[PDB]
């Protein structure tokens, strides 16, 4: 009886322990994907600011005088 | 660097071979960012920092080396 008891109640504490540790799963996966999907944006704003950089040297180098 | 060491006829051939590197730039800008053709070109024409490019510098070069003192007009055929 306070074994049968024991075990119905280990059974409950076990799966809000699996909810909680699922949903922190959820969290560590989102971090991931999200830590990539800013990788990519950093990238292509990497990418358009050089272009842009190299542009204005470009632009310049026809306005003004050598060395 | 190819027309600065050929005659004035073989700036037919610069054309064209400037043309594929056109299209070269235009296949690759499809998947790759690179500085405008444009720019890319005057650079290497050396016509970025100076009014007048390697192209028409050899143009003037061969004229006065070559042309002139070496051709002969046939003005029925031009």
């Amino acid at each position: 009886d306070p074994v049968q008891r024991e075990i119905h109640q280990d059974w409950a504490n076990r799966e809000y322990i699996e909810i909680i540790t699922s949903s922190i799963k959820k969290i560590a996966d989102f971090l991931n994907s999200f830590d990539m999907s800013c990788r990519s944006r950093l990238a292509t704003l990497n990418e358009k600011l050089t272009a842009l950089e190299r542009r204005i040297e470009y632009i310049e180098a026809r306005v003004t005088k050598g060395e | 660097g190819r027309f600065e060491s050929e005659d004035l006829t073989s700036i037919v051939e610069l054309d064209g071979l400037l043309e594929i590197n056109r299209m070269t730039h235009k296949l690759l800008s499809r998947y790759l960012t690179l500085d405008g053709f444009d720019a890319m070109f005057r650079e290497a024409n050396h016509n970025v920092s100076a009014p007048y490019g390697r192209i028409t510098l050899h143009v003037f070069w061969e004229l006065n080396y070559d042309f002139l003192p070496n051709y002969c007009y046939n003005g029925s055929t031009n």
